[PDB]
C-alpha cells in the first residue's frame, strides 16, 4: 500500500519474487504507473533473480535484497523521488504477471 | 592387476564441488579387460528443474578412437552414437576435459581432439557415475572458474604418498601460461609445476638453497594445449611414480621433499581446471 516517510528514512513498498537461477534472470517493475510488459512510466530502477542488479543510496534497498528484496526502502528521498511507483512480479512461466499501482511518497 | 594402490577397483568419486564450469572429467589410469561402455551422466536443471536438455553423457567403448556424446532430454536416453575409442587392452585410459561453458574437451589416444559443448545455465550439473569393469588409479569431478590471475591453494599434497593425487591444470586455447604448481605455502619454487603447452612441455624444477638439481624432463606427453590436464602424481610402495598420459613420466627424487608439496600460485591467463582432494 501507500507508506510514509521522513529525509533519509525507511520507506516501503512491498512487492517480492522469488530468486531463479543464474540462466533465468528476470527484471521488474520500477519506475512509475502500469508496467504491462515493459513501462510504467519514467523508469528508475531494475533487478535480477540471482543477484540484486542495479540499486542505490537513492534506490535503496534494507532487507535481504539478494533473494529478491525488491521492495524499495528508499533512502534520503526527495520529492521529486516521489509519486506512484512501479512494482509488478513477473513469475517465471507464460501470462502471470501482477501488477500494483502503489504510491510510495517521500517527503 | 597392475599397480594401482589407491581404491579397490572398479572406482567411482562423487562430485567435490557443484557445478562451475573450470572443471576436468577424469578417467585416467589403466583400463581393464571389460570396458566395453560406462556411465558418465552429468543431468541438468535450469534452477532446480531437474529434466531440461543435458549437458553430458560420457563413455567410452575400448577399441578404434572416440569418447560417446550423449544428452537425457526430459526423463530418456539421448543420442548414443555406436564407435568405439581406441587404446588397446592393457594400457591407459585418458579422460581430460578442458571445462568451459562451451566446450568440454574429449581426450583419445592420450591426446585431445574434440570439444564437447554445453547448452545450459551456469551451476546446472549434478550428476557423475561409472559403469562397468574399469581399472582405476584416480578420478576426480570439480573445480570452477577462476579469474586470471589468481592466488589459491591446492588441497593437500601434490604428490600424495601411499596414494595417487593427480594434478589438474589448464593448457587454455586462449590463456598466456599454463600452470598449478607443487610448492610449500611459504611461496617458494619447490617443484614449480608446468603443463605449459604454449611452451609444449611438462617442466620440474627444483630450488635447495641456492642450488639447482636434476631438472627432470621429458617424458610421454602427447597431449595438445587446449587440455584440461591430467597429470599423474603416484607414490608407490617401490618408488614414488610420476606419470603423464597414463605411462610413467619420470621418478620423483628427494631434492625437496614429499609429503605435501601442495603450493598453489597463479600468473597469467590459466582458467583454473582443477584443484583436488585425494
Amino acid at each position: 500500500v501507500e507508506y510514509r516517510a521522513e529525509v533519509g528514512q525507511n520507506a516501503y513498498l512491498p512487492c517480492f519474487y522469488t530468486p531463479a537461477a543464474p540462466g533465468n534472470l528476470v527484471p521488474v517493475c520500477w519506475g512509475k504507473g502500469a508496467c504491462p510488459v515493459f513501462e510504467c512510466g519514467n523508469v528508475v530502477l531494475r533487478t535480477d533473480e540471482r543477484d540484486v542488479n542495479y540499486w542505490t543510496s537513492r534506490y535503496w534497498l534494507n532487507g535481504d535484497f539478494r533473494k529478491g528484496d525488491v521492495s524499495l526502502t528508499i533512502e534520503n528521498v526527495t520529492l521529486a523521488d516521489s509519486g506512484i511507483y512501479c512494482c509488478r512480479i513477473q513469475i517465471p512461466g507464460i501470462m502471470n504477471d501482477e501488477k500494483f499501482n502503489l504510491k510510495l511518497v517521500i517527503k | 592387476m597392475a599397480t594401482e594402490t589407491n581404491y579397490p577397483v572398479p572406482y567411482r568419486s562423487k562430485l567435490t564441488e557443484p557445478f562451475e564450469p573450470g572443471q576436468t572429467l577424469i578417467i585416467k589410469g589403466k583400463t581393464a579387460e571389460d570396458s566395453v561402455r560406462f556411465t558418465i551422466n552429468l543431468h541438468n536443471t535450469s534452477a532446480d528443474f531437474s529434466g531440461n536438455d543435458v549437458p553430458l553423457h560420457i563413455s567410452v567403448r575400448f577399441d578404434e578412437g572416440k569418447i560417446v556424446f550423449n544428452t537425457f532430454s526430459k526423463g530418456e536416453w539421448g543420442k548414443e552414437e555406436r564407435k568405439s575409442n581406441p587404446y588397446k587392452k592393457g594400457d591407459d585410459i585418458d579422460i581430460r576435459i578442458r571445462a568451459h561453458d562451451s566446450k568440454f574437451s574429449i581426450s583419445v589416444d592420450q591426446k585431445e581432439v574434440k570439444e564437447y559443448e554445453h547448452r545450459v545455465p551456469l551451476s546446472s550439473v549434478t550428476h557423475f557415475s561409472v559403469d562397468g569393469d574399469i581399472l582405476i588409479t584416480y578420478i576426480h569431478w570439480g573445480g570452477k572458474y577462476y579469474p586470471v590471475p589468481y592466488e589459491s591453494g591446492l588441497a593437500g599434497d601434490g604428490l600424495a604418498p601411499g596414494k595417487s593425487l593427480l594434478i589438474f591444470a589448464t593448457p587454455e586455447k586462449k590463456g598466456k601460461r599454463f600452470h598449478i604448481n607443487l610448492l610449500k605455502k611459504n611461496g617458494d619454487i619447490a617443484l614449480h609445476f608446468n603443463p605449459r603447452f604454449d611452451e609444449k612441455a611438462i617442466v620440474r624444477n627444483s630450488l635447495i638453497s641456492g642450488e639447482w638439481g636434476n631438472e627432470e624432463r621429458e617424458g610421454k606427453n602427447p597431449l595438445e594445449k587446449g587440455i584440461g590436464c591430467d597429470l599423474e602424481f603416484r607414490n608407490e610402495e617401490y618408488a614414488f611414480q610420476i606419470y603423464v598420459d597414463g605411462e610413467r613420466f619420470a621418478t620423483y627424487a628427494h631434492r625437496l621433499d614429499p609429503h605435501d608439496i601442495n603450493g598453489l600460485q597463479i600468473g597469467g591467463d590459466v582458467e583454473v581446471t582443477g584443484i583436488q582432494m585425494v
